């Protein structure tokens, strides 16, 4: 059970950066995709879960408007789009499923497993 | 069969529980039960696993007739029985291993409900609802067997009954 | 104040082929058909005797090139496709039995 | 749901107990949070789940607690390899919570 | 002379290679771990038996029901 | 088990439920376990149901010896082991419906008893006892899956303990 | 597996009861389950407990060649295949014996509990614990079926839940 | 199910004297062994038991210091030993098989089968 990601990229200010996660080793399409984004010298940032099953994406009140998320399916490969990028876009981004931790009926808590490597995205002119 | 779906966050055994209380949720694993699954699995597996040396000629080079033609039939008649001995030897070997696994399940299940007595009552999803207060140490109790049901009866009845 | 009994699942397991249904998921199979082999012949813990060019009436009657076959024994003599015969033309009525 | 994480740094010797306090801006169930260790140039590895309970390989020196508004993760002896940067994160408080702490 | 034992014979075309099996075929010697194989009919030694088909799985587990 | 006679009344299905109430009586059917216990059935069916073109002679219009009797005792054999594989084969496929079928009925039993909670208590005869006001939309819910027990808690448990 | 050990003592049948009470403890055997596992037993015995006159011969005196190997190859092969079934009859006999049994024991447990109602609790030790005063009388009556559960409800429920 | 024990003794005054009992048609080491006294024309008396599997022996408060009982898991038989023989110590001994009433978890009573054939023990000049 791993999750691997694209490569770096070096985008320029006021452009797109689409990155990839490969999942391989669990059913791609059952577990929740997340995207967290750590800055050089700071901490994890929460940016949002894909559902891989109907598509179905949640972001936080912070990246609306700039971050499109699509699901592959067929290759298992989950997909972030981050729009109009700016100096203090720069950071290591990564993949991580969800795994909800399910009580029966219903659902209380969970963990972060497995993690991608993290692409390490640069804005800069 | 009342369990709806199985847990892959269990690496650890093949049967377990899982709790919520007010200091968390957690998961752990029952030994007795996985233990006696692969016995059984094993038991039953050694069971499964002849020496000839001379035997009749089986593949012919020549058109010969009858005798020929008793030997092929010989042949045919001995791979049919064997097939047949294989396919349904597997198809039971294998109903069986469902059935005993789902056996041990239920037996876990009716163990624990047996040890919980009046104090919980059965929420029909395979899980338990306790009407008490059941800290990490009380969890544990109740799966290593060690769970007084005496030292909770009053709270659990008193919550459970009236309102 | 809640506990939850289950059981263990696997991200993709064998189908198995019982009683009532012949495709029924399972999280670890094994195989009971051994369907590959290594192509070649092991010398032990049974004697074997490569005949090369020599059928075993060959080396039987005394064919001049099976004269390496004088006094032999094996658990297993392996006749090959390549075998040919170097004397008198000769036929064994019931070949079978004598072979 | 903020969850603040104090101290920012805490100066430990080998071999000593540490204490790690994350707090959260109003109660939450102690089923949401969870605590990650990231050693510098790696992916976070999860460490504690429900607030009590250890991932599958933790070893038993990582222990957590804690309900309410203040939890805790308590180090019995720091071995060499256990001095990396610890999150606090909340998993399934909303459809939108799944945030992390400031590091620490 | 004649003597009265183990010994057989064997068409095949297969070479010779220093090993240990107990089971000879002319495609080759197979282990004879599993009960069944579906190399060859002709079969010298502590074999296996032959079957027509070409898998059988054997569960060693419980029914997977895979998580949402 | 505890359900002792089959109903001759049910013509729309293989199990179900019957009830009594202020409003009267009723019988219904249960698909979703006839349904299951069918597809068993005919999937057992299914695994039930060889091209051989030369074969051996098997009749003999004069007697000759050694090879009539080696085919004549091959053909036996044969058939022998046939007969006994289809007897064993039946024998077990009829046990195994009948266990089926006895599970199913069991599990739909278990099912409502869950659904029911402290609401309702065993009679053992295959009936329940509800202890509250139960009219014929409480009987739909009860056996399409949707009882809500929280509401009918308060008074069930007051008939069911207090006189 | 939740009833431990077995009885040496009663040797009246396979299946019965111990008490104790005020008037001090006893014994009894069941007879409707005892019957029921030796009748079935004895159907299964009966279907397990052919007529050959003239067939080959099966010892040789002197060495012939094809159809000596014929001979014996076909009945090297009819008794690697009959000693297979009767191995097979008798592991599949044996385990079905086995789970009879104790689903017997089962069905009396299971009948016990549906008679006691709410006027007993079960222990976990596979037997029981009333909660109400139970003479010979009362054991009696539970025993062969004519146990009246409504004439001790009101002490019972007292007992039971009120301390 | 049966015990057989041994002969008659005609021991004399401050001796001591052992008496055999085996059993035969149960697992000996599986229950325990008692040993009972009954003097020409009076009752029965208690004198001990003794544990078949780890050997712990429980004697009456009236013959410590006296007896000493042993097991031979081997031959299945069990001795009874009695020091500072008196007169008054004539009687037939026996031995018995106790069977607990086990209700569970706990025990309750239980009686005392099979009975030995008893030997005859008499102390005189």
């Amino acid at each position: 059970v791993q999750l691997v990601q694209s490569g770096a990229e070096m985008k320029k200010p006021g452009a797109s950066v689409k990155v990839s996660c490969k999942a391989s080793g669990y059913t791609f399409s059952a577990y929740y995709i997340h995207w967290v984004r750590q800055a050089p010298g700071q901490g994890l940032e929460w940016m949002g879960r894909i559902n891989t099953d109907s598509g179905g994406t949640n972001f936080a009140q912070q990246f609306e408007g700039r971050v499109t998320m699509t699901r592959d399916t067929s290759i298992s490969t989950a997909y972030m789009e981050l729009s109009s990028l700016r100096s203090d876009d720069t950071a290591v981004y990564y993949c991580a499923r969800g795994y909800d931790f399910w009580l029966g009926s219903y659902r209380a808590g969970g963990w972060f497993d497995p993690w991608g490597q993290g692409t390490l995205v640069t804005v800069s002119s | 069969g009342f369990i709806e779906n199985g847990w892959e966050g269990m690496i650890d055994g093949w049967y377990g529980f899982r709790h919520q209380n007010s200091e968390g949720t957690g998961q752990a694993a029952d030994l007795k039960s996985t233990q006696a699954a692969i016995d059984q699995i094993n038991g039953k597996l050694n069971r499964v696993i002849n020496e000839k040396f001379h035997q009749i000629e089986k593949e012919f080079s020549e058109v010969e007739g009858r005798i020929q033609d008793l030997e092929k039939y010989v042949e045919d008649t001995k791979i049919d029985l064997w097939s047949y001995n294989a396919e349904l030897l597997v198809a039971l070997e294998n109903q069986h291993t469902i059935d005993l696994t789902d056996s041990e399940m239920n037996k876990l299940f009716e163990k624990t409900r047996r040890q919980l007595r009046e104090n919980a009552e059965d929420m029909g999803n395979g899980c338990f609802k306790i009407y008490h207060k059941c800290d990490n140490a009380c969890i544990e109790s109740i799966r290593n067997g060690t769970y007084d049901h005496d030292i909770y009866r009053d709270e659990a009845l008193n919550n459970r009954f009236q309102i | 104040a809640t506990l939850c009994l289950g059981h263990h699942a696997v991200p993709n397991g064998t189908i198995v082929k019982t009683i009532t249904d012949d495709q029924i998921e399972v999280t670890n199979a094994t195989e009971l058909v051994q369907s590959s082999s290594t192509g070649k012949i092991c010398n032990n813990p049974h004697r074997i005797l490569d005949g090369r060019d020599c059928t075993l009436i060959d080396a039987l009657l005394g064919d001049p090139h099976c004269d390496v076959f004088q006094d032999e024994t094996w658990d297993l003599y392996v006749e090959r496709s390549s075998a040919f015969s170097n004397c008198y033309p000769y036929d064994v009525p019931d070949y079978a039995s004598l072979r | 749901i903020v969850l603040t994480q104090s101290p920012g740094t805490l100066s430990l010797s080998p071999g000593e107990r540490a204490t790690l306090s994350c707090r959260a801006s109003q109660s939450v169930s102690s089923s949401y949070l969870a605590w990650y260790q990231q050693k510098p140039g790696q992916a976070p590895r999860l460490l504690i789940y429900g607030a009590s309970s250890r991932a599958t390989g933790i070893p038993d020196r990582f222990r957590g607690s804690g309900s309410g508004t203040d939890f805790t993760l308590t180090i019995s002896r720091l071995e060499p390899e256990d001095f990396a940067v610890y999150y606090c994160q909340q998993y399934g408080s909303s459809p939108q919570g799944f945030t992390f702490g400031p590091g620490t | 002379k004649m003597r009265t034992g183990k010994s057989s014979i064997m068409r095949s075309d297969a070479p010779i290679d220093t090993c240990i099996s107990e089971c000879i075929t002319p495609n080759g010697s197979i282990p004879n771990d599993k009960p069944f194989q579906n190399v060859n009919k002709i079969t010298y030694g502590a074999c296996p038996k032959y079957v027509k088909q070409s898998t059988l799985k054997l569960a060693t587990g419980m029914r997977n029901v895979p998580e949402k």
